[PDB]
């Protein structure tokens, strides 16, 4: 991955996160929890669906063409009929091998990129009240119960409320 | 203090992460030949339904007959007389059962007829003065009587004259007429004179634009249903306003009329698959196939709305992120 | 106040334009540029290339020397133009493998012709016909020499012509098929004619084909045009005993960059390096949707009529 | 895009910014103001013009080819003549559809990257004298007049001069 | 009591320029060429079985031109035809010459089996001063030039059934004399004819009396034809004059063999790709040497050079 | 560079680093030093080698085909045989032109990425004990000897050990 988050600074995925592609796990005063993030998940799915719309259920109608198998030998004009079909197939085969390879490199990148977007988004919320521990975890420098964690997940965490307390716990 | 599931009362840990599955699937990329992702979807169609679906395109089973033997009117192909198709299916176990013949440039006629998608025939009352009509053979039995191709008229001498036959037929329809005619090559000079009087035959079908001339070719051939003689089919196309003319002093296998040429999206396919009531907009010699995927490995020969044939039997497009499992050891 | 705020941002426009991407079908961006040429000028531009109007004539009739196609005696072209309203007004004919002869001349790009003193002893030359009226007389295709009997009989001709040059000579000849046997003997004496044109590496025999055809201008008979190519150092030979429509000379074959194109559009003065039947097109874009048939420096034909390449960022107004 | 800045953590574009592609808006002791950044703007334009050079005025010269329209019905070799031309058109049609798709995807990503490059460039200049408010806005914790802003735009801002002041405003 | 840690990347003295989507020229630390544009100079004979036609073309070797007798039961993966090859037997022509050349080239073998065609009432083994084998008049070895025996030439009626598991290739011909004297001298009948037929197909050919230009002292000609015969079918031949008879069949194969025109030298080396210019290596995906090729070959393209970056952007001080 | 590290906020490459693509240069109580980061170097090389193995020798095996040079002029079917080979060659010429152009853009972007990955990795270890000077250099606010620098390079640097000493130096004057 190009951003180095998935299979990077995040050691591994969570197999117990069945209701999302991206999300949080927390440990606070009320216990340890888990929770998916629907926005980021949907961002990744939608792009992936975007690619599927271009490739799936997309075919040309074709009718009469040229013969591609032969009973007798006929030299020149059959050599030509064969070469044409052989040339066409090799060219379409290349196009397919390349389409997939490209899209896949890009799928892995845009997912890795969405994981990084969530981390940056959350970093901005928490502001001076937490620090990057590495591994994808923040250490929040104030008591933050389940409601408080929800406010971060909801996108409604006002950092000014805990700022003074937090600065004190970081430096003293 | 060790199993405490809480944090130390004035801090908390907020970890960000992503999902992962116990059984991922490998894909190809620009930089990796095999790389595990959470999920993928096959882009190459390599399974066939097993049979040809005949509710999408009109599929005509030719059974024991080829498209040409249907057109000419070989007796055992009489069923196909007046019939149209999107795809004509030719079987491997098919055979001919009339007078032995050859069609110089067979393939072209076969294609021309196939694309048109119809054997609709219109008889024209040609005047053939001075000759015996409706020749037949034991090599082409209709019942227990000698007979011939239903769309051809074998002409022989009448009494002591094979006159110079001189007949025209102006295309006044608003479409192109297709004419099938031919010439007889007998197996000896005794026969050439016995049937046509003249020592040396000739056939000349002509338009205002084009012409074709053929001479018979005397000499024995291998037996086919008891007959050393042979026939050769040729074809002519007449356009609206143009006129047909047929000149011959011997060996003519005259036409009984024309076939009506359409500009069509129809075709012909060599296949031994069963035809059946199912749903599919793409047909191949192996059977019909679905067209949800963009590519296919079933057959390069196809008719209809089909995925494009490639050499690869599989190409996986990733529909999920890199898979990075939790448990190194299960 | 002793603090400040410094915001960063990007530009946008009232209404942008929609493009395709790998993940979106449509998505707004600030600007784009069209890569498919959809529309032509209307005329065929006769400036960058030497366009030659056929008007009433085909390339084949021009070569053979149809009385009304005399204009094109020694003319050349990069692109020959054939009108739908053209016709032949000479002796009725056909050509086996017509398209191929037409292709070979168009490619050579020239009707440069050099006559040769063939010796046709024992036969009356320069035969004509009412169907091919030139000016006001029974004439014939200018490049072909119709040979007939000389009173008593028509001898076995046997004529040679060696290629001394170092380029390919193109020869055009044919054979006459009459409408009756009484005619076949009236002009060619013998019961059945024959034409055997051969080189030291090749040969072609055509037998005439007596019998009436449909009525074209008043004539029941026909002429079938054939052709032969003699290489450097090689030698031509023609051996006929009846029905020979002999050649007068040879055409020069140049390996060229020329062609022929069917069209009914106006040829006129303008700038362009690409030519289609619909007219000339500008070749600034990589692709085009006008007409698959083209000549010159041309955008590649595709089936789409529009493709916008994004030349700006994502557009996000306020 | 993939960096999540344009149509991302920056809420929307500025229609008022007509003298550049990326830039700054700022308020201070002297009031509000706007100013474009030429370096970032020009980095993006060069890359887009770079693509135009590969696409625009790149045209193969061709002469006599094969006949593509037919008055008569011929069969075998006409069937081929068409199929050849039909194969060619489809493949170029695909090459064109894909080119545009990839280039556009890429264009969005590079324009988004330049936006982000400028943000990270600014963040580094400020160092400890400012915080990331979000929306791509910085709170500069000291009196920063027009001349001061100019140095941030010019890349000549010396963070040590205001350090003791801003740092004192940030924690107290 | 402080320190400085700097993160960085390498650079080289002399990088190398490459194309990108954005830049026509941009310097990187290294690259690798994807267009193979230089050839070894000569054709390598160790990888594939290369066969030098020398003074013979493929067709002359098949027919059995006396100076081509060395190529009798030969086989090849690739058969090399030299610009200096010449025909030295009776003068001939072959309608659709290219097709027969292709078919034999593909089969990759001149394995000929002779058969006992019974020709009665005719003298066999006609020859010519135009086709000398040693100092004596001779002919194409695989062909049999029949003429009248005694004072007549019958309507020949011969069969030969293909009771084999493969397609049989039959090469036959017709003779065209230079006059009616010569037509009636050799064959009696004033008008010759050759009909070669199967149960499926047939071919009739009329000769054409008339003088052609001298080739090795002869103004006559033969036109060569062929007939392929399938398992279970039966070849019949009927002629009252001018027949240039077959002596047997060539065993056809579906094979991976071919024929190439080249004047390149053929020497001991190794390479899995062959062109008219010489063999080329195949480590690169593309090439610009020649569009004519045989073997495991890079694909031919217009461009003579295409550099793939194998390193990062090169940024020196 | 899509991240703007190589040829961006990092001013230039180091010709003096000859046993690695990425790495460190440092100044501290024991002198100055340089070491290559094996892990990031290998990440790029592995990715670049993947591409090589995709393109490099994946050639088909063709045998007998159609003719492509001619002596005699012929017309229709020779026109076709020429048009087909010409059509084929042009498409493969497009494919190779694009292939190279896409790969190189990607090769540049992915090398640029490994650089920025290494930086961010390092920044996260240092935490509150250093600041970003610009130019890809950190300013570590404690006595960080060659062993300390080594622990940063190993990814075993324990910031709590120096946190007090560091926080103390950053917020002073
Ligand atoms: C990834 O792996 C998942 C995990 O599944 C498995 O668990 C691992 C640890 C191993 O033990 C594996 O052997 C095992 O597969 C996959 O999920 C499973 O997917 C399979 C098919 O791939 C499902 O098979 C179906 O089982 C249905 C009944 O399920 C219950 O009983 C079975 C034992 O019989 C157990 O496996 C389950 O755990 C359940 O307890 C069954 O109803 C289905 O067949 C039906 O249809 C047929 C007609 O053909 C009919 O005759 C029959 O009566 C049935 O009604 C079928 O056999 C499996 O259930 C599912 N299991 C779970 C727990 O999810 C997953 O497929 C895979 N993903 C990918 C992409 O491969
Ligand atoms: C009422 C009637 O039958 N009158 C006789 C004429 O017959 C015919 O009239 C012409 C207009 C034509 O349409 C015929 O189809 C029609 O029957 C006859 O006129 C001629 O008849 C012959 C018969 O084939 C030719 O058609 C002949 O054609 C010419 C020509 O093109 O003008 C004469 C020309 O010199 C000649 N060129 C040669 C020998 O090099 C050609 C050539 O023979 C043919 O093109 C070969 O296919 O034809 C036309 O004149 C007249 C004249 O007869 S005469 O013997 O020529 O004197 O006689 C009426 O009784
Ligand atoms: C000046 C003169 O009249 N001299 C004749 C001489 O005629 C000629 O010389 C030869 C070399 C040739 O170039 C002729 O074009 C030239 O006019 C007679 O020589 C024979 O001529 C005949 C033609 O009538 C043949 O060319 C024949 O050549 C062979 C040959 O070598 O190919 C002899 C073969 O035995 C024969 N093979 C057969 C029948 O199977 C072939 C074959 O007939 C021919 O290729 C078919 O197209 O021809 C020359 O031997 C010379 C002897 O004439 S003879 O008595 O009829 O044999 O008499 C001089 O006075
Ligand atoms: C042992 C013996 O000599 N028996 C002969 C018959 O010889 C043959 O047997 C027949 C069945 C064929 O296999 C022949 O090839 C074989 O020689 C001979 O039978 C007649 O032979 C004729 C050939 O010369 C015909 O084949 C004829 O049958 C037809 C046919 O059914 O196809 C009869 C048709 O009416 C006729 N159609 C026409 C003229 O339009 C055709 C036609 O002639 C040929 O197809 C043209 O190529 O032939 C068959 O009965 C007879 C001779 O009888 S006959 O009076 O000459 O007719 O004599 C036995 O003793
Ligand atoms: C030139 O030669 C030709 C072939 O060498 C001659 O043709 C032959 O003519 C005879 C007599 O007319 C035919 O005899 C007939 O053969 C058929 C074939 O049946 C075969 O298959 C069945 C299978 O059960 C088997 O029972 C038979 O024994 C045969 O093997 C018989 O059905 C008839 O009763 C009859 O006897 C030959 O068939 C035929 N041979 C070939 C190969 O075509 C021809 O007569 C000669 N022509 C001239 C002008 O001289
Ligand atoms: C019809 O005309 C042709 C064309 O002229 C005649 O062919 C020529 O025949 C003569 C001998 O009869 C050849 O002469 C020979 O030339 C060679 C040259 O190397 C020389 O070595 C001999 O001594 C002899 O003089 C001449 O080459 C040949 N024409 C060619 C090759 O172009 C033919 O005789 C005529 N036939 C009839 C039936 O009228
Ligand atoms: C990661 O590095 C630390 C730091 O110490 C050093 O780094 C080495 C790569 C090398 O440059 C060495 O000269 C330098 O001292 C390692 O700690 C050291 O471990 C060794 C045993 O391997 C001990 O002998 C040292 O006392 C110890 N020093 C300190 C200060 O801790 C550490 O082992 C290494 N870890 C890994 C996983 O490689
Ligand atoms: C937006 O794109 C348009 C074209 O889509 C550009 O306008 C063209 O600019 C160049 C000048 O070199 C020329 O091709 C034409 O004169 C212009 N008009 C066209 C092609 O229609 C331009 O780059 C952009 N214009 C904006 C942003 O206002
Ligand atoms: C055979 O018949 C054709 C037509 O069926 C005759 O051609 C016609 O000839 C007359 C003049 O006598 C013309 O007015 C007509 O235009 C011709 N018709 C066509 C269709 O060409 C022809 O004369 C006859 N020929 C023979 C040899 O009998
Ligand atoms: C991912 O792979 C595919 C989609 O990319 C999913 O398979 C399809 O799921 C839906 C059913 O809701 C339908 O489109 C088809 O019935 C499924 N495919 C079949 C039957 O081949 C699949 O569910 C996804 N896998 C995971 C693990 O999420
Ligand atoms: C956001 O959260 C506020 C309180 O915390 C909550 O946690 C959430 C995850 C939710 O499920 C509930 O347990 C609580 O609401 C709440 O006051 C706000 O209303 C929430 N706002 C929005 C827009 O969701
Ligand atoms: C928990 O926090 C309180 C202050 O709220 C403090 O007095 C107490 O010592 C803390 N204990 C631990 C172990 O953090
Ligand atoms: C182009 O053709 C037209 C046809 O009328 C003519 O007027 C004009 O002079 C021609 N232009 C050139 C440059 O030959
Ligand atoms: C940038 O602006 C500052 C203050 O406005 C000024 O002192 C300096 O000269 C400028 N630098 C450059 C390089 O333009
Ligand atoms: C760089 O690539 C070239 C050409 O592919 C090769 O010869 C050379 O050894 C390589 N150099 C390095 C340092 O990898
Ligand atoms: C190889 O041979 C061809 C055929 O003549 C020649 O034109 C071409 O330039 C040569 N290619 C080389 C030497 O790479």
């Amino acid at each position: 991955g190009i951003f180095g988050a998935i299979a990077g600074f995040i050691e591994n995925g969570w197999e117990g996160m069945v209701d999302g592609w991206y999300g949080f796990r927390y440990q606070n005063s009320e216990g340890t929890g888990q929770a998916a993030d629907l926005k980021s998940t949907q961002a990744a799915i939608d792009q992936i669906n975007g690619k599927l719309n271009r490739v799936i259920e997309r075919t040309n109608e074709k009718f009469h063409q040229i013969e591609k198998e032969f009973s007798e030998v006929e030299g020149r004009i059959q050599d030509l009929e064969k070469y044409v079909e052989d040339t066409k197939i090799d060219l379409w085969s290349y196009n397919a091998e390349l389409l997939v390879a490209l899209e896949n490199q890009h799928t892995i990148d845009l997912t890795d990129a969405e994981m990084n977007k969530l981390f940056e988004k959350t970093r901005r919320q928490l502001r001076e009240n937490a620090e990057d521990m590495g591994g994808g975890c923040f250490k929040i420098y104030h008591k933050c119960d389940n409601a408080c964690i929800g406010s971060i997940r909801n996108g409604t965490y006002d950092h000014y409320i805990y700022r003074d307390e937090a600065l004190n716990n970081r430096f003293q | 203090p060790d199993q405490n599931p809480t944090s130390g009362n004035n801090t908390a840990t907020l970890c960000l992460g992503h999902h992962a599955v116990a059984n991922g699937t490998l894909v190809k990329t620009i930089t990796d030949d095999q790389i595990e992702v959470t999920n993928a979807t096959e882009l190459v169609q390599s399974i066939s339904i097993g049979k040809i679906c005949n509710n999408s395109y009109r599929v005509l089973d030719g059974r024991n007959c080829t498209l040409i033997d249907a057109m000419l009117g070989d007796p055992h192909c009489d069923d196909f007389q007046y019939e149209n198709w999107d795809l004509f299916i030719e079987r491997s176990s098919a055979f001919s059962n009339c007078y032995p013949y050859d069609i110089p440039d067979y393939a072209s006629l076969r294609s021309i007829v196939a694309s048109s998608g119809t054997l609709e025939f219109t008889a024209e009352g040609f005047t053939w003065t001075g000759v015996t009509q409706n020749g037949g053979s034991g090599a082409c039995k209709r019942g227990s009587a000698d007979s011939f191709f239903s769309r051809l008229n074998w002409l022989t001498k009448s009494g002591n004259s094979y006159p110079i036959l001189n007949v025209t037929m102006p295309n006044n329809k608003n479409f192109d007429k297709l004419y099938i005619w031919g010439i007889h090559h007998p197996s000896s000079n005794k026969e050439q004179t016995k049937l046509y009087i003249q020592e040396s035959g000739r056939v000349t079908v002509s338009t205002e634009r084009s012409q074709q001339t053929v001479i018979p070719n005397i000499g024995s051939r291998p037996w086919v249903r008891g007959q050393s003689g042979r026939i050769s089919i040729y074809w002519t196309i007449v356009k609206p306003g143009d006129i047909l003319m047929i000149n011959s002093n011997g060996n003519l296998v005259a036409p009984r009329g024309y076939f009506k040429l359409r500009t069509g999206k129809s075709s012909v396919m060599r296949s031994d698959a069963l035809i059946d009531t199912c749903v599919s907009e793409c047909i191949t010699p192996n059977g019909s196939i679905p067209n949800d995927k963009p590519f296919q490995n079933v057959n390069k020969i196809t008719y209809g709305k089909c995925p494009k044939y490639i050499r690869q039997n599989t190409l996986k497009l990733a529909t999920g992120m890199r898979n990075v499992p939790e448990k190194q050891i299960r």
